[PDB]
RNA sequence: GCUG
């Protein structure tokens, strides 16, 4: 539902790059790239990224506020 | 031609997927319904003449609830799910009945509330964009196709029956070739079937006690003289002499004129009706009615002519006679022979019944009153009940049961609740077909896969069980036909050059060149030149004069052309190919996407074409470009679409054995995802969400079409194919610690609790009253610690086992009836949501959510067909890490692919990690896909090993291993059986009270059956005293006494038998044998007993 | 042996040898239990347990 | 809308910049916990409408204040002395970015979080290192001298600065000048002539340790603490022979 | 000890005594939610 | 479901569990490891006899 | 619950330990026919001193460790058990001291505790000192000084070269001397199910049912422990064919093809002759469906010898631990003729298994003959007969349980 | 209906 705060394998924090890795797709950067810039060299780490859905927000759309 | 993909898209936006339900019951609310009306327009009452009841105009109208008196308000689907309304749209039709001596009009009046589909016309749902969606509270990519019938939501699933109006030639079971129509018009359905069971042709049909002699009914129609019925069945020399001997049968009998046969048959009409049928009907008018609306009734007599009813009781004659011959029986398997019936066929059925019977309803209440009860007039809009129609529908959905006496139709298992266990499991049900025969154990029947089911049902779909092949599953470009007009059809080919059959005599249907033209069963005569009736009417059709889904097929064994139009018959898409080139054009395919073309232009341009399976007899079609040749009339839009939705989420699925890509589909049902965006507000039984779902790595086309990555379920792992520990043996599976704890698996379980407090007729209410206090603690008691003052607990408290949710007291003076939690571990309160019925009775339901991370027993299945239990969980440390430091989440056996042969997988983890390092997404779509090739120079620019084999070395020992071992990711799913669900104990626990024996459940305490099977095993090992300590005394042992006089159980040492005490003797029985002696007894069986004492 | 499915030969000498030793060959029916079987409830047990229980009663 | 079993797990997972020497662990149960053995931070937001926004409000972000909840949000409760032994900002969250929820108007979270020291062995939110890993050093030999337009595909095979060509005499030739970068993809293989020509091997004895750290402490101070506790456990036992014999 | 619920739709607190329809002012919802408990609740971060 | 096969031959058994089954391959073959849960549940009946009396006690 | 033979109901010791599910050892799940994919079993606890003796003498593990039907043992080495042994025991496996005592160690747990074990003198003893893993195998049979068992047998390995009885170039003739491997490597035939000739049935038959167990217990510890740290994984590279069998899969495919076509002429242009008991259409298709399995068999043989002497699959399939070799060959080489009751796919259409081919054509490949490997991929025709094939068994199975119970 |  929302970005995973800890890589399940490696155990690097992922957390705090869900915001720049939206922001940078926005722009022309590519996705492999944008994961470069953000620095997961590993596989373990670019996945979750990668395959990350983004659900809290459609959820969000029903929630009451 | 790249982009003959498109199709599938442009195609699906209109039709398809899920649309074969919706478009269906648009017919029946706005076609189907109107038909019905038309036929059993107009009652007429016994008592007076003069009095009328014709229906005008039937509308069904929005759905809406009302709760109050008069306010009929508009309703949603959300709020139906939660209260457990149903959704449903009253029924109002328009009537002129005769009231005092005029013939008033009403417009308007209502005669019920129908069920209605989600999606469907009426559905508010319908031209809603998403952000209206939110405010109705329902999820966008919803299937539909389902009805909210008291707040369950029901799918009406599709059955497979063979087609009505064609002639069926098949074996009895003695070996006797007959033959059977089944006749479906829109007043009359009923089977006529025809038998040899002597060597000579008997017609048979319900309404007649015994077998009549065929030579009988063909005079009875008016075929009069021995010449015209042989030249009409044959003139070869086998023919006519085979139907010798049933021509003597009527010469020893004197039947010789029509008057004679009609009365013959009238003097064997059952006639059960002797009460309220008046004085009519002679013996030789019930034949005449017999013969012109029961037998045969698709064929129509249009003055009392039979004509026509007798060239086709003579084309079923010879088509039993060359069968019986050769024993060319027709297959019964062919998917061309079945016509899948979906809703509105299933809904017109259960209609038609309940309009007759309320119709039937008020001519009896009319002619009870009308002549009786006063002058004062007789208006039948007063005495109409809406509920007859109302409750009936209702309770069949609600209910699975379609038993409609009127038709002799019973079948039970016509509707399921649909399964929110992930969103594919629901995608799935809507596109879900049942066999008519599902008691058939022979494997090669119905179970067996047939060539004919091609490109229309999933090859690998079906349940492994008790239905391997009875249920089958619908592939993602098929359309299911709907019923069409037929005026055009039937003047096209009369201007075609078919000569009508009444002006001719029947010894032209034996000459070879004569061929004879049936439309959707009834004959509209001879044609001399098949090919130009065949290639014209095809060329009429992708010019759009004739409909699309007309199929003109010839079978040239049985000289005949079949021109259908019937409906629930299946058609796939087709590209045209003249000349060896393909009509796409290339151009074309770009027009489409740009935005000039749609589908139906392709279709109308003779670019593409609808095949059903007997068109299909009839052509040669080539799946590739490259396998054109010049006898290749058609080409296969894409090959992919031959697999359905289940089969589609598989990966690679051509590189695996067969078996494994069945599993796969059925697993995939029953992994724990996303079910909808509207998923936290809705208040279901049971609803499972992986906490962090993953998009999967390696994509299909089919799950881009079906939306799967945008509600996904499951996550994506990095895996390690070795043998590590040993506790990965069969099936099992190693995970690390770590993982759980970052948060792999990790799930959620919400369970619902539902309490409703009822007023009764008598005034008295149930009431919900606060917690009681303990006064010296001040506080509640331990039972009563989460409710809040009002007695319903309160969202966000912890609930242990035998806590009280609701305090709830029930009349008897109030005697409380608690709703009290029953749950091996803590769940927490998430909602309480308090609301009334369609009767007031203020509904509580409560959700309670649970979250469990992996553990040992938990189900894991790598969406191969491979599905293992986590046999141990092991600590980071100890996993066996590469160089570049990732340590594998699961590690798998070897073993599992040598003897599974899943090589699909094996590609499956090289794409994957070839794709995660460049970014891409790669695709394994079936018959296609991403090359081995190509991906292993993907991994070689990133500095991994082509083959996807890395050096790792032992966490354990520190040392490297001997061996590369396979590394990358792979998506996971995680299965809903639970070993915390699943573990049940019972020690000493409540006791049934008719046998004593424990309970059969384990939310009833449960206790194990120890069966034949078991006891037969601890016979072998010859453990006497085992046996008996199991099945009696840990079971139900009991002390009886018994008499030794008599032999008859007695009670507290006498027999008010044989009244002396004295012979009374104790005994140990198992309790049950008690129960047997006394049932023996009572039913006169008398079980004595001879008792000895042990020596 | 057709079948893989090896087997001693002592399960199917006593099979046979309880199929053929009440005059002719009896086989394991529901109808080879009523010639086999005096007892009703090892009868009654098995199929027929509405005429096997009358029966015995008549 | 996040489950407070989920948020709970994730604050868990957010790392604290805390130092851990100078805490000591918590006694079983003994939950209110002592100045000495615990911190405590309490996370206060309440989302709220702009009120002045623009009309269309596509963006949550200009639509909505403290849309979403991030680390920085987290605020230190001091307990006793705390606050004079730590000075402002030394004890904090490392990341700051970590984003904890996400909410819509008129939905808030308020909670109080004890942190404890732990090892990673209970369970891995309390690891130091986002990986600790060791590769032996590679040593990659030519047996035979290559040269000409065989170094290039050499070259080629191996990763892109391991080997470099040089034109000796005009004449490429293949020598061996940064071992350490190969990544032993071995694609030499695949290349039926070169595999007979080199020889990849590792050196058993020469370990180079890669220990990448989740910021709580700096990574000299990690492997400095790792050898001292292997020191305790061999200390821990030779006392326990002592009081044996 | 007041009980207040909260609509469906409307979102607005409505007080509902005992044996009383549940029928929200504001609107003319019937589905009423409880509101969350006033009492502290601990979590196990593991 | 009827009481001959039903209730007679096959009854319901008191003092019994049911779990899934995973691997464990430290065990002897001789031996199976049973949760504590249905160890707990599950009891069995031991007569005080002079050689348990200590053991029972405790 | 699915019970169909004597061995369905087994007893067993209980001992208590955290973990919720029950947990067996994996050499018993064959008597039960119990895989891990999701199982249950269910416990029952005998209440009497009288029950509870019954059950150990007669339905205990260690008393019914043979079958009744043949009295071949049934409780003994599955899977990775057998192939950390086959693997242990190769001729290549050589130990260093340190490496031989920590595999030797994993052996003292569970009363092995007490047992001092005995280090055979090391197989190499001069250029460096080394043990081989045919020694490491057998302190499993005799771990002590103390042990009086003197295990013997001398069989036949699966791949026995014909000749050479202990001398055979495959290293498959097995001879063990007072409890000492000397010769061969361990395969399903000698540490499986199904065979008399296996050790434990030797310890079993000649030095009891404890000596059996106990040997058994100590090779699910010795086995598991070398596998894990030696590392043995499959891959794609395992299945991809290789220059050779690409070669020549094209010309067996070819020659077949057109030998088959040469009797369809044969049958229809000139005159087919007829097997006494057959008939034309019947000769025709029996001699044909006998070519193209020629065609599968020349395929799978060359397939065989490609494959390197460390394929993970071929050595599963050499040892018995799992896979066959038709197996390898459908995966590498080419799937077979796709049969449906022993005879190539009926017509469902008309004179037509499928609408994708002629009328009256039977030509091999419009009657279910699947030329691609599993590797390569099926076409989308060749994959629906494929289907067709595998549904026929699965409908069979389900069937067949329903009849046999 | 599904798991076994
Ligand atoms: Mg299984
Ligand atoms: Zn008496
Ligand atoms: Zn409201």
């Amino acid at each position: 539902m929302i970005i995973p705060v800890r890589c399940f394998t490696c155990g690097k924090i992922v957390g705090n790059k869900w915001e720049a890795y939206l922001g940078l797709l926005q722009a022309e950067y590519t996705e492999g790239d944008a994961l470069d810039a953000l620095g997961l060299k590993r596989y373990c780490c670019r996945r979750m990224l990668l395959a990350h859905v983004d659900l809290i927000e459609k959820l969000l759309n029903y929630a009451p506020l | 031609v790249e982009e003959k993909w498109r199709l599938l898209p442009a195609f699906l936006k209109v039709k398809g997927l899920v649309k074969q339900h919706i478009d269906s019951f648009n017919y029946f609310i706005n076609v189907e319904i109107k038909k019905i009306m038309k036929a059993n327009e107009k009652v007429t009452s016994d008592a007076d003449p003069m009095w009328y009841l014709k229906y005008l105009n039937i509308y069904v109208g929005l759905p809406d609830v009302e709760e109050s008196f008069n306010v009929t308000r508009p309703v949603s689907p959300h709020e139906c799910r939660l209260r457990d309304m149903t959704y449903s749209a009253p029924i109002t039709v328009d009537i002129e009945y005769t009231r005092g001596s005029q013939r008033i009009i009403r417009n308007a009046l209502p005669i019920g509330r129908m069920p209605i589909m989600l999606r469907s016309s009426n559905c508010v749902l319908t031209g809603k964009t998403p952000a209206e969606f939110a405010k109705l509270n329902e999820c966008p990519l919803d299937p539909g196709g389902y009805f909210i019938v008291k707040g369950v939501e029901k799918v009406i699933l599709i059955q497979e029956q063979l087609s009505k109006n064609r002639i069926i030639v098949e074996a009895d079971r003695k070996g006797a070739v007959g033959a059977s129509v089944t006749s479906s018009t829109h007043e009359k359905k009923s089977r006529t079937n025809m038998a040899v069971k002597q060597g000579r042709f008997y017609l048979r049909h319900n309404t007649l006690s015994e077998d009549i002699p065929i030579v009988i009914i063909f005079k009875a129609m008016g075929v009069e003289s021995d010449q015209e019925i042989v030249q009409m069945i044959g003139t070869e020399e086998h023919v006519m002499a085979a139907f010798g001997p049933s021509l003597e049968e009527c010469q020893k009998a004197q039947i010789f004129t029509q008057m004679q046969a009609l009365k013959y048959i009238g003097n064997k009409v059952r006639r059960q009706r002797m009460w309220g049928g008046g004085p009519k009907k002679t013996k030789i008018e019930e034949a005449r009615e017999l013969l012109a609306s029961t037998i045969l009734t698709h064929v129509p007599v249009k003055e009392f002519n039979f004509r026509a009813k007798c060239i086709y009781t003579a084309v079923m004659v010879r088509r039993v006679i060359l069968a019986q011959g050769d024993n060319k029986v027709d297959d019964r398997d062919y998917y061309g022979n079945k016509r899948l019936e979906l809703a509105g066929q299933l809904l017109s059925l259960l209609f038609e019944d309940l309009f007759k019977k309320f119709n039937s309803e008020m001519k009896k209440i009319a002619d009870q009153v009308i002549p009786k009860q006063r002058a004062a007039q007789f208006d039948v809009v007063k005495h109409m009940r809406q509920d007859q129609i109302t409750n009936g529908m209702v309770n069949a959905i609600s209910t699975g049961n379609w038993s409609l006496k009127r038709f002799k139709m019973d079948r039970q298992g016509v509707t399921q609740v649909l399964s929110r266990l992930s969103y594919i499991s629901a995608l799935g049900m809507m596109t879900r077909i049942s066999s008519q025969f599902e008691k058939t154990r022979k494997v090669s029947g119905p179970r067996s896969l047939q060539p004919s089911q091609w490109g229309m049902l999933c090859p690998s779909d079906t349940p492994e069980g008790e239905a391997c092949g009875l249920v089958k599953n619908l592939a993602l470009m098929t359309h299911i036909t709907t019923d069409m007009e037929d005026g055009p059809i039937v003047k096209l080919a009369s201007n075609l050059g078919v000569e009508d059959v009444n002006l001719l005599c029947g010894e032209e249907l034996s000459y070879p060149n004569v061929f004879l033209v049936f439309l959707n069963g009834n004959i509209l005569g001879v044609i001399r030149d098949h090919k130009k009736l065949v290639n014209t009417f095809r060329l009429m059709r992708r010019a759009g004069y004739i409909n699309e889904f007309v199929s003109i097929s010839t079978n040239l064994t049985d000289r005949c052309v079949y021109i259908s139009s019937d409906g629930g018959r299946l058609c796939r898409p087709y590209i045209i190919v003249k000349k060896q080139k393909p009509a796409v054009t290339n151009k074309h395919m770009e027009e489409l996407a740009q935005g000039y073309r749609n589908f139906e232009d392709f279709l109308h341009e003779s670019l593409v074409e609808y095949l059903d399976v007997n068109e299909e007899n009839d052509c040669n079609i080539a799946l590739y470009e490259h396998t054109i040749n010049k006898d290749t009339t058609h080409l296969e839009i894409e090959p992919f679409t031959l697999l359905g939705v289940c089969a589609g989420l598989i990966p690679y699925p051509h590189h695996n054995q067969s078996p494994r890509n069945t599993y796969q589909c059925a697993m995939g049902k029953q992994a724990m995802g996303t079910i909808g965006y509207n998923q936290r507000n809705r208040i279901d039984t049971l609803m499972y969400l992986l906490a962090y779902p993953q998009k999967p790595m390696v994509k299909t086309k089919t799950i881009e079409l079906i939306e799967f990555e945008k509600l996904p379920a499951g996550q994506n792992a990095t895996v390690a194919v070795m043998s590590y520990s040993g506790y990965d043996i069969e099936d099992a599976l190693v995970l690390n610690k770590a993982s759980l704890d970052r948060g792999f698996g990790r799930c959620l379980v919400y369970k619902n609790a539902k309490c409703t407090l009822k007023r009764y007729t008598n005034q008295t209410f149930d009431k919900v009253m606060g917690p009681m206090l303990d006064a010296a603690t001040r506080k509640p008691i331990w039972r009563h610690e989460i409710l809040d003052a009002d007695g319903i607990c309160s969202p966000g408290e912890k609930v242990e086992n035998k806590q009280v949710l609701v305090n709830k007291s029930m009349p008897t003076q109030y005697k409380d009836v608690p709703i009290t939690y029953k749950g091996a571990t803590d769940s927490y309160i998430e909602k309480v949501m308090i609301s009334s019925n369609a009767e007031d009775a203020f509904l509580i339901k409560m959700l309670l959510r649970q979250t469990r991370r992996p553990e040992i027993g938990d189900k894991f299945s790598s969406r191969h067909g491979q599905k293992g239990v986590c046999g141990l969980i092991v600590p980071q440390e100890d996993m066996p890490f590469c160089d570049s430091g990732i340590c594998p989440d699961i590690i798998m056996n070897p073993h599992g692919f040598p003897s599974r042969m899943t090589v699909g997988k094996l590609i499956e983890l090289l794409a994957g990690k070839a794709g995660v390092l460049d970014g891409r997404f790669h695709y394994g779509t079936a018959f296609g896909g991403s090359k081995v090739k190509d991906v292993c120079e993907d991994l070689v620019r990133h500095g991994y090993n082509y083959l996807g084999k890395d050096y790792v070395t032992s966490g354990i020992t520190g040392e490297p291993l001997e061996a590369y071992i396979y590394f990358g990711p792979v998506y996971y799913q995680k299965l809903k059986h639970m070993v915390l669900d699943k573990m049940h104990a019972r020690a000493r626990g409540p006791r049934a009270v008719l046998t004593r024996q424990p309970t059969e459940g384990r939310s009833r305490d449960g206790g194990l059956r120890l069966g034949e099977m078991e006891r037969d095993c601890l016979i072998g090992y010859g453990a006497s005293m085992l046996l008996l300590e199991r099945l009696m005394i840990s079971s139900d042992a009991f002390e009886v006494d018994v008499c030794g006089q008599c032999g008859l159980l007695g009670y507290s040492g006498w027999c008010h038998y044989c009244k002396s005490s004295c012979h009374v003797s104790s005994l140990r029985i198992p309790y049950a044998c008690k129960l047997l002696f006394q049932e023996l007894q009572s039913m006169n069986i008398i079980p004595r007993l001879k008792l000895s004492k042990y020596n | 042996v057709n079948h893989g499915m090896s087997i001693d030969r002592r399960h199917v000498m006593l099979l046979s040898d309880l199929m053929t030793y009440k005059g002719e060959v009896l086989g394991i029916t529901r109808f080879g239990l009523a010639k086999m079987k005096e007892s009703v409830l090892m009868l009654a047990s098995f199929e027929k347990t509405a005429d096997h229980l009358f029966d015995a009663a008549y | 809308i996040v489950q407070d079993e989920i948020l709970a797990h994730r604050l868990g997972l957010i790392p604290i910049h805390a130092d851990p020497r100078l805490f000591e662990y918590r006694n079983q149960g003994d939950e209110e916990g002592t100045e000495i053995d615990t911190l405590q931070f309490r996370l206060q937001v309440r989302c709220t409408r702009n009120p002045h926004a623009a009309k269309d409000s596509s963006d949550p972000n200009e639509l909505y204040v403290n849309h979403k909840v991030y680390t920085r949000h987290m605020t230190w409760i001091p307990l006793g002395n705390q606050a004079d032994l730590f000075p402002e900002g030394t004890i904090r969250p490392v990341h700051d970015d970590i984003l904890i929820a996400q909410l819509r108007p008129g939905q808030e979270i308020d909670l109080l979080m004890h942190c404890v020291k732990g090892i990673g062995k209970d369970h891995a939110k309390f690891s130091p290192v986002a990986t600790a890993s060791y590769r032996l050093l590679p040593d990659i030999t030519l047996l035979e001298p290559v040269e000409g337009e065989a170094a290039e595909e050499l070259s080629r095979c191996f990763s892109p600065g391991v080997i470099e060509v040089q034109e000796v005499q005009g004449k490429k030739v293949a020598r061996v000048a940064n071992p350490r970068l190969d990544t032993f993809s071995r694609e030499i293989f695949r290349n039926e002539k070169l595999k007979k020509v080199v020889r990849l091997a590792r050196v058993r004895d020469h370990y180079i340790f890669s220990v990448e750290s989740t910021g709580v402490l700096p990574p000299d101070v990690l492997v400095s603490e790792a050898i001292k506790v292997l020191m305790g456990k061999c200390r821990r036992f030779l006392d326990e022979l002592d009081a044996v014999q | 000890q007041p009980m207040i619920y909260i609509c469906g739709e409307c979102h607005t607190e409505n007080e509902i005594k005992s044996r009383d329809p549940i029928r929200c002012r504001e609107c003319g919802y019937r589905i009423m939610y409880k509101k969350r408990t006033k009492r502290l609740v601990v979590f196990d971060a593991r | 479901q009827g009481r001959f096969r039903g209730n007679l031959s096959g009854k319901r058994v008191d003092f019994s569990g049911r779990t899934v089954i995973s691997p464990d391959p430290n065990l002897r073959i001789d031996e199976v490891a049973v949760p504590v849960h249905v160890a707990k549940i599950l009891t069995f009946p031991e007569k005080v006899n002079k050689a348990n009396i200590n053991f029972l006690r405790k | 619950q699915p019970s169909l033979h004597k061995l369905s109901i087994m007893a067993h010791l209980a001992r208590v330990k955290p973990h919720r599910t029950f947990r067996f050892n994996e050499c018993v799940c064959t008597p039960y026919n119990a895989d891990f994919d999701g199982d249950e079993m269910n416990l029952h606890l005998p209440q009497t001193e009288e029950a509870k003796a019954e059950a150990l003498v007669l339905m205990g593990t260690k008393a019914n460790l043979v079958t009744p039907r043949n009295g071949e043992p049934l409780i003994a080495a599955i899977q990775d058990f057998l192939t950390g042994a086959y693997l242990l025991t190769l001729k290549d496996t050589f130990f260093d001291r340190a490496k031989a005592c920590q595999i030797i160690a994993s052996i003292l747990v569970g009363k092995d505790e007490k047992i001092k074990v005995r280090l055979p003198p090391p197989t190499i003893l001069k250029p460096v000192t080394l043990w081989t893993g045919k020694q490491i195998f057998s302190v499993i049979l005799r771990p002590s000084d103390d042990n009086p068992v003197r295990a013997n047998l001398r069989t036949k390995g699966k791949q026995y070269c014909g000749k050479g009885e202990d001398l055979c170039a495959n290293d498959s003739y097995v001879t063990i001397q007072n409890s000492e491997l000397m010769s061969g490597s361990m395969d399903k035939g000698t540490l499986g199910s199904g065979s008399k000739n296996n050790i434990f049935y030797i310890l079993l038959r000649d030095w009891g049912q404890n000596e059996a167990a106990d040997a058994m217990s100590r090779l699910a510890r010795l086995a598991p422990v070398y596998l894990s740290n030696r590392g043995f994984s499959i891959g794609i590279g395992d299945v991809t064919p290789g220059q050779g069998l690409l070669k020549a899969k094209y010309e067996l495919l070819n020659a077949g093809y057109k030998k088959c076509d040469e009797y369809i002429e044969a049958l229809n242009t000139g005159k087919l002759q007829q097997q006494p008991g057959c008939t034309a259409e019947e000769t025709l298709e029996a001699l044909i469906l006998k070519e193209l399995s020629v065609i599968r068999d020349h395929a799978g043989s060359a397939c065989l010898r490609e494959l390197d002497k460390s394929n993970s699959p071929l050595t599963m399939a050499l040892c018995g631990s799992k896979g066959s070799f038709i197996n390898i060959s459908q995966m590498i080489a080419c799937v077979g003729q796709q049969a449906i009751s022993g005879s190539r796919v009926p017509d469902g259409f008309e004179n037509r298994s499928l609408p994708h081919f002629e009328k009256h054509s039977k030509l091999p490949a419009a009657k279910g003959f699947v030329a691609n490997s599993f590797y390569s991929g099926l076409t989308p025709t060749e994959f629906f007969f494929h289907t067709m094939a595998g549904r026929e068994g699965l409908v069979d199975t389900a069937v067949k349980t329903a009849e046999t119970g």
